[PDB]
RNA sequence: GCAGUCAAGCGUUCAUAGCGACAUUGCUUUUUGAUUCUUCGAUGUCGGCUCUUCCUAUCAUACCGAAGCAGAAUUCGGUAAGCGUUGGAUUGUUCACCCACUAAUAGGGAACGUGAGCUGGGUUUAGACCGUCGUGAGACAGGUUAGUUUUACCCUACUGAU
RNA sequence: GUGAACAGCCUCUAGUUGAUAGAAUAAUGUAGAUAAGGGAAGUCGGCAAAAUAGAUCCGUAACUUCGGGAUAAGGAUUGGC
C-alpha cells in the first residue's frame, strides 16, 4: 500500500464545463533541436563566454538584449535620484 | 527531460523559474547554467538573469504562470524595472505587499488553477486571482504547510512528496484537475518543487536523480509527443522495486 | 619549560623603533623605475587630506557574490590644488 | 596553500603582466602625457593676453 | 598589586639582560607609514560647478559637505577621492606616489561608476545633502518672515 | 564554508559565542538550543568560538523532546539579534536568537520554520530556502 | 564494510615494522638526560619511553584487526570466495597471532612502568628501558610469518569486484572457450579478455548493463569442469558459490 | 634474557685450546580478530596567569623519493624550524584521560624560564577535632579545617625624549 | 523640613574658613562609574560587582520538639490635582 502510493495515479473527476488545455507557443513547435557537434549551430553565450576570458572574468552585459521601441537609447541610465524624492515614485502614464 | 546542476546543487526550482512564456535564470559566477535553458528553450521565450532583493534564490522568491509574475515587497526599484525592459507586455508585473516574502514556498499553480498558503491574507488573494487569471484554493498538502515547496504543477499534470495519503491525493485532484503521484527526485529528497522546474513541454532537474524517478516524471507531464501517461502501467515495473 | 601554549606574536618587528619622525612631510623612499621610452611624466604629488564620505556604487565585478549589485563604501578626500616646478636636481652614480 | 614568494605563483604572474595588464598602463601612460601637453597651451595662452 | 595594564613577565634569568622586543611603553603614533594599492575613483575640478552630482543624481551640488568638512574649510580647487583610509589626518600633507609595479589583480582593472555622492553635513547627524533640502522639508521658520 | 554550504559566506558579526541559549524556531519538537562548538572557527588563546548568522554549529537540546535530548547534533542560526551590516546602506537587527536543527549535510529535519529568516541565510543554505515561509 | 573492501591501510613486514615504531619514539621523545638531574626527572623520563611505545605497536595492531573484514558474520557468499581463494584456516590464525601480540605488548607495558618506578639511580632505569624495548621487540620479530601473509592477501581483496547478491543479477555459467567472455564484451561496458584458449578469465568478472530504466550486473565465471564434482581447482571452485548463493538469473 | 643449531672472524707457527657477529630455533597464561569492564602502592616540593626568544629529533602547509599506489583516500622516507599548533569538563596538581572544533591540535631548553610581576590554591610555625601508637608529656611529612606576602628615587639593561 | 526615626540630605542660633600653593591634563596608579551581543565559557573557588530592598493587599512548601519554618517562595500597586 505505500508502493501503491507510487503507483495509484488520481484522477480528476471533471468537475466543470469549463475546458483547460496546455498552451505552447508555436516558436517552440517551430524551433529545431539543439545539436552539440555540427558545424551550424546557434553560439549558446557560454561559447561568447569562451572566446573572451574565462568563467569567472567574464562581464556580461545584462542590458543589450532586452525590448525597446528604439535600440539607440538601449543603454542609457535611469537617473533614480533628484533633490529630494527619488524618482521611480514620481514617473507614470501621463 | 534534462539533467542540469547549478553551481553544485541539486535544487532548480530554488534557483530558476519556468513558466510556459518565459524563464528566470539567476546571475552567479558564469554562464553554464544560464546555457542549459538555451540549449533547451532556445530564441522562442525570453531568459532573463535577474535578481530578487539582491539574491540568487528567485525561484522561492517569485511565483507566476505564463500570464502574469509577482515579486515580493523587497524587491527593489532597479530590479522591478529590470524585469519589464526584458519581458514583453503580455505579462503583468506586480509587486505584491504582504507578512510574508517568500511567494515560491506559497503560491503553486498552473495556468489555471493557483493554491495557498493558508495564513495568506484575502487582499492578496484577489490579486493573485486578478494578476494570474486563475482560481485560489486554500488547502494543504497532507498537513504540510507549504504548497510551493512540497508540490509541482504543469497543465500537464501535478506531482506531490510520498507523505501525500491516497486519500488526500484523490480530493486534491479534483481541485487541481490534474493527474498526481507521489514521488521523490535527486535520490529521495522529500522537498519535490524546489528540486525541479516543469511547464508544458519541458522538465529541467537534477544530475542526482535517478532514471527511475525520471521516468515518473517524463510520465506524469507527458513529456514525448505521443503519450497519454498510461506507460507508467508499463513503467510500474521500476516503480515495484524502487 | 616550552610556553605550554603557542600563540602568535604582538606587534609587527618590521615598523622599529616606534618613534616620532623628522618632520610632518614624509619623505619618499623609493620611486618606480624608468621606463626610457615612454614620455616624460611626473611620478607622484603632494595635496592636504580633508575628511572622508560615503559613496554607493554599481559593482562591476565578474566572479564576485556582489556582481551587479550595489556597494556602499567609504573614500578619503585629498585636497590638491596645482604645484608650481622651481627646480631641477641631477643624481650621479657613485659606488657609494 | 602556496606562499607569496613561491616560484610557483611568481612564474604565473610574470606572464599576465607581459599580456593584458600591461597594455591599460601604457594605454594610461598615453593620455596622461596627452594632458599634460595641454597644460603647457592652456598655460602659454593666458601670457598671451598679458603681451596684448 | 602594582597595575594591570601592564606586561607581567618581562624577561629570564639568562640572558640578564632585557630583550629589544618586549613590549615596553612608550609613544604612539606621529610615524611616518607607506600604504599601497588605493584606488582613485573621481578626479573633480575646482572650476567645475556639481562635482558632486553623478550620472545618476543630477543634483548641483559640490563634494564640500553642508557646514564644510569638520576641521577644515571648502574643496574649491581640485580633488581625488580615492578609497578607503590614507595615513595621517585632516588638514596634513600626503604624497601620492604612483603604483612602483604593474598591477596584476582583476581588482586593479575594473572601471567605476559612482551612483551617489553623500554631502550631508559631518558636524553632527547629517541628515540633508544641500540647504535647498533643509528649508523645503522643515517648511518656513519665525525669521524668515 | 565547508561541506553544503553553497558560495562564500561575507563578514558579519559575532554574536553568538560559546554557551549560548537560542530559540528553536522549526518544528521538530525543541525548545532551545545550546551552542557548544562553531564548524569553520579559528583557533587563538583564549578567544571563544563565536557564531554568526548563517552558520552550522553544534547544539545540544536543553529543553524539548527527550528523543532529541541529550545528543549533539547540527543546527544552522537563522536569527541574530546582534546588529550585522548587509552591503547596502543600513546596519538591521533581528528580535532573538533562533537556529533550526539539521544533519551534517544541511538538510533540514522539521517541515515549517516560523518567523523571519536571515537574508544572508536563505542565500546560503537552500534547504532552509525550501522551508523558509518568511524571509527578511 | 559491505560490498567492497578497499579501506586497509597498509600492513608492514616485521623488520621495517620494528624499525617504524622504534625510530619514532626517538624523534618524538626527548632524548637528553643527565646524572645530576633530580631522580623523578629521571623515573618519568623512562616510564614514558615504555608507555608511549606500548602504545605505538597497540595502534598499529588494532588498525589492522578493524580493518580486516572479519570473515565471520558477513556474508554466506563473501565468506566463501574467502575461503577458496584465501584459505580460512590461515587466513584466521595469523589475525589471531597478531591479536595475541596487542595484548603481550599491553602486559609488558603495565608490567615495567610498574617495576621502573622503584629505580634508584640513572643506571638502574637505564636497564629497565632497554629490556621492555627489547621484550617489546622479540614479539614482533615472533611476528613475521604472520604479516608477510597479510600483505599478499590485502591486494587482491582490494582488487575484488563489487557485487551486490540482494540485487538483481544474472549468472554466465559453461565451459571453457565457449564464447561468454565474447558475449559479456558486447553487452555491456567492461574490459573482459576475449583471447582464445581455455581458462583466460581467473577471477569472476562483472559488467553492467541496463533494461527498463534498472542496473543489472552480469557475472562470468571462469568455466568449469565436473571431472569428479567432488575435489576441484582453486579457480573453478569460485564458480559453484557464485551459483549456490546469488539468487539470480 | 636463557636453552639450543650454526660459523663470517680470532687464538705467538694452529680449526677441533677459548671466545664467537650477522643469523637461526624454541617459553614467559588461550595459532581461529572469542575475549580480557587487572588503572596490583614512584616517600628530595611546583602550577598557572602574563610575555618574549631559541633547538629539530617535523604534527600541519612547501617541493620531492619509494611502494607489494586505477582515481580518491592513505602508509614510508628526504630537504626544511620561514609560518602556525586551540576551546571546554573533574583535580591545588603537573601528569592522566574524555567531549568538540580544526590544516594540525609536534617534542623539548632558557636556575625542571618566569615572587621588589601576580596569585596563596598547595607546601612550611602557633589554635583545634578524628583514627592509630604511647602509662604520660606528646609523636604520625595518616585525614580535615583557620592562618602578616615588605622596599626601587640609585647604576645598568630596555622602550621613548633633548 | 522630608521620614517609622536622635537614619541620610538641606537649613536657623552658635562657630570655623585652618590642612604648602601656582600652571598644564602623558603613561601607570589609588578612589568612583557606564558599556553593544552572549551570561561564569573566567577562576583554587561567582572573589568582586550587578540584581533585590520602604510600604499596603493577595499568597505561602518540605519538615517540626507544634512554639517555629516566614519577609519562605511568588504576584498585583505607588505621582499630581
Ligand atoms: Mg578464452
Amino acid at each position: 500500500n505505500n508502493v501503491l502510493n507510487k503507483i495509484h495515479v488520481a484522477q480528476p473527476q471533471a468537475r466543470d464545463d469549463v475546458k483547460r488545455t496546455p498552451f505552447i507557443p508555436e516558436s517552440v513547435k517551430n524551433l529545431k533541436k539543439y545539436d552539440p557537434e555540427d558545424p551550424n549551430r546557434r553560439k549558446l553565450a557560454r561559447d561568447i563566454e569562451a572566446e573572451n576570458g574565462g568563467a569567472g572574468v567574464f562581464n556580461v552585459n545584462l542590458k543589450d538584449k532586452y525590448l525597446l521601441e528604439d535600440d539607440e537609447w538601449k543603454n542609457d541610465i535611469m537617473p533614480e535620484i533628484l533633490d529630494g524624492k527619488n524618482v521611480y515614485d514620481f514617473l507614470d502614464p501621463e | 527531460a534534462t539533467r542540469t546542476q547549478f553551481e553544485n546543487s541539486n535544487e532548480i526550482g530554488v534557483f530558476s523559474k519556468l513558466t510556459n512564456t518565459y524563464c528566470l535564470v539567476a546571475v552567479g559566477g558564469s554562464e553554464n547554467f544560464y546555457s542549459a535553458f538555451e540549449a533547451e528553450l532556445g530564441d522562442a521565450i525570453p531568459i532573463v538573469h535577474t535578481t530578487i532583493a539582491g539574491t540568487r534564490i528567485i525561484g522561492r522568491m517569485t511565483a507566476g504562470n505564463r500570464r502574469g509574475l509577482l515579486v515580493p515587497t523587497q524587491t527593489t526599484d532597479q530590479e522591478l524595472q529590470h524585469l519589464r525592459n526584458s519581458l514583453p507586455d503580455s505579462v503583468k508585473i506586480q509587486r505584491v505587499e504582504e507578512r510574508l516574502s517568500a511567494l515560491g514556498n506559497v503560491i503553486c499553480c498552473n495556468d489555471y488553477v493557483a493554491l495557498v498558503h493558508p495564513d495568506i491574507d484575502r487582499e492578496t488573494e484577489e490579486l493573485i486571482s486578478d494578476v494570474l487569471g486563475v482560481e485560489v484554493f486554500r488547502q494543504t498538502i497532507s498537513g504540510n504547510i507549504l504548497v510551493g515547496s512540497y508540490c509541482s504543477l504543469s497543465n500537464q499534470g501535478g506531482l506531490v512528496h510520498p507523505q501525500t495519503s491516497v486519500q488526500d491525493q484523490e480530493e486534491l485532484s479534483s481541485l487541481l484537475q490534474v493527474p498526481l503521484v507521489a514521488g521523490t527526485v535527486n535520490r529521495g529528497s522529500s522537498v519535490v518543487g524546489a528540486g525541479m522546474v516543469v511547464n508544458d513541454y519541458l522538465a529541467v532537474t537534477g544530475l542526482d536523480t535517478t532514471a527511475p524517478e525520471l521516468s515518473v516524471i517524463e510520465s506524469i507531464f507527458r513529456l514525448q509527443d505521443a503519450q497519454p501517461e498510461s506507460i507508467s502501467g508499463n513503467l510500474r515495473d521500476t516503480l515495484i522495486e524502487t | 619549560s616550552h610556553r605550554k601554549y603557542e600563540a602568535p606574536r604582538h606587534g609587527h618587528l618590521g615598523f622599529l623603533p616606534r618613534k616620532r619622525a623628522a618632520s610632518i612631510r614624509a619623505r619618499v623612499k623609493a620611486f618606480p623605475k624608468d621606463d626610457r621610452s615612454k614620455p616624460v611624466a611626473l611620478t607622484s604629488f603632494l595635496g592636504y587630506k580633508a575628511g572622508m564620505t560615503t559613496i554607493v556604487r554599481d559593482l562591476d565585478r565578474p566572479g564576485s557574490k556582489f556582481h551587479k549589485r550595489e556597494v556602499v563604501e567609504a573614500v578619503t578626500v585629498v585636497d590638491t590644488p596645482p604645484v608650481v616646478v622651481v627646480g631641477v636636481v641631477g643624481y650621479v652614480e657613485t659606488p657609494r | 596553500a602556496k606562499s607569496l614568494r613561491a616560484s610557483s605563483h611568481l612564474n604565473a604572474k610574470s606572464v599576465k603582466r607581459r599580456g593584458v595588464f600591461q597594455k591599460a598602463v601604457d594605454a594610461r601612460e598615453q593620455r596622461i602625457s596627452d594632458k599634460l601637453k595641454e597644460d603647457l597651451l592652456k598655460q602659454k595662452l593666458e601670457d598671451l593676453k598679458k603681451k596684448e | 598589586h602594582r597595575g594591570l595594564r601592564k606586561v607581567a613577565c618581562i624577561g629570564a634569568w639568562h640572558p640578564a639582560h632585557v630583550m629589544w622586543s618586549v613590549a615596553r611603553a612608550g609613544q604612539r603614533g606621529y610615524h611616518s607609514r607607506t600604504s599601497i594599492n588605493h584606488k582613485i575613483y573621481r578626479v573633480g575640478k575646482g572650476d567645475d560647478e556639481a562635482n558632486g552630482a553623478t550620472s545618476f543624481d543630477r543634483t548641483k551640488k559640490t563634494i564640500t559637505p553642508m557646514g564644510g568638512f569638520v576641521h577644515y574649510g571648502e574643496i574649491k580647487n581640485d580633488f581625488i577621492m580615492v578609497k578607503g583610509c590614507i595615513p595621517g589626518n585632516r588638514k596634513r600633507i600626503v604624497t601620492l606616489r604612483k603604483s612602483l609595479y604593474t598591477n596584476t589583480s582583476r581588482k586593479a582593472l575594473e572601471e567605476v561608476s559612482l551612483k551617489w555622492i553623500d554631502t550631508a553635513s559631518k558636524f553632527g547627524k547629517g541628515r540633508f545633502q544641500t540647504p535647498a533640502e533643509k528649508h523645503a522639508f522643515m517648511g518656513t521658520l519665525k525669521k524668515d518672515l | 564554508s565547508g561541506n553544503g554550504a553553497q558560495g562564500t559566506k561575507f563578514r558579519i558579526s559575532l554574536g553568538l559565542p560559546v554557551g549560548a541559549i537560542m530559540n528553536c524556531a522549526d518544528n521538530s519538537g525543541a525548545r532551545n538550543l545550546y551552542i557548544i562548538a562553531v564548524k569553520g572557527s579559528g583557533s587563538r588563546l583564549n578567544r571563544l568560538p563565536a557564531a554568526s548568522l548563517g552558520d552550522m554549529v553544534m547544539a545540544t537540546v536543553k529543553k524539548g523532546k527527550p528523543e532529541l535530548r541529550k545528543k549533539v547534533m547540527p543546527a544552522i542560526v537563522v536569527r541574530q539579534a546582534k546588529s550585522w551590516r548587509r552591503r547596502d546602506g543600513v546596519f538591521l537587527y533581528f528580535e532573538d536568537n533562533a537556529g533550526v536543527i539539521a544533519n551534517p549535510k544541511g538538510e533540514m529535519k522539521g517541515s515549517a520554520i516560523t518567523g523571519p529568516v536571515g537574508k544572508e541565510c536563505a542565500d546560503l543554505w537552500p534547504r532552509v530556502a525550501s522551508n523558509s515561509g518568511v524571509v527578511v | 564494510m559491505q560490498l567492497s573492501w578497499k579501506d586497509i591501510p597498509t600492513v608492514a613486514p616485521a623488520n621495517d615494522l620494528l624499525d617504524i615504531v622504534l625510530n619514532r619514539t626517538q624523534r618524538k621523545t626527548p632524548t637528553v638526560i643527565r646524572p645530576g638531574f633530580k631522580i623523578t626527572r629521571i623515573r618519568a623520563f623512562y616510564m614514558r619511553k615504555v608507555k608511549y611505545t606500548g602504545e605505538g605497536f597497540v595502534e598499529k595492531f588494532e588498525d589492522i584487526l578493524k580493518g580486516f573484514p572479519n570473515i565471520n558474520d558477513v556474508h554466506p557468499f563473501h565468506r566463501d570466495l574467502m575461503d577458496t581463494l584465501y584459505e580460512k584456516n590461515h587466513y584466521k590464525i595469523s589475525l589471531a597471532a597478531i591479536s595475541r601480540a596487542k595484548s603481550l605488548v599491553e602486559q609488558v607495558a603495565r608490567d615495567y612502568v610498574r617495576l621502573l618506578k622503584f629505580g634508584q639511580s640513572l643506571f638502574q632505569c637505564k636497564q629497565l628501558k632497554r629490556a621492555a624495548l627489547g621484550r617489546m621487540a622479540t614479539i614482533v620479530k615472533k611476528l613475521r610469518d604472520p604479516l608477510a601473509y597479510l600483505e599478499q592477501v590485502r591486494q587482491h581483496i582490494g582488487r575484488l569486484p563489487s557485487i551486490d547478491p540482494n540485487t538483481r543479477t544474472l549468472l554466465i555459467c559453461g565451459y571453457p572457450n565457449v564464447g561468454k567472455s565474447s558475449f559479456l564484451r558486447c553487452i555491456t561496458k567492461s574490459d573482459v579478455d576475449v583471447q582464445p584458449y581455455a581458462f583466460t578469465t581467473k577471477s569472476l568478472y562483472v559488467g553492467h548493463f541496463d533494461y527498463k530504466y534498472l542496473r543489472f550486473q552480469a557475472i562470468d565465471t571462469p568455466g568449469i569442469l565436473d571431472r569428479p564434482t567432488e575435489e576441484m581447482n582453486n579457480i573453478e571452485m569460485q564458480s559453484i558459490y557464485a551459483i549456490a548463493h546469488l539468487r539470480s538469473c
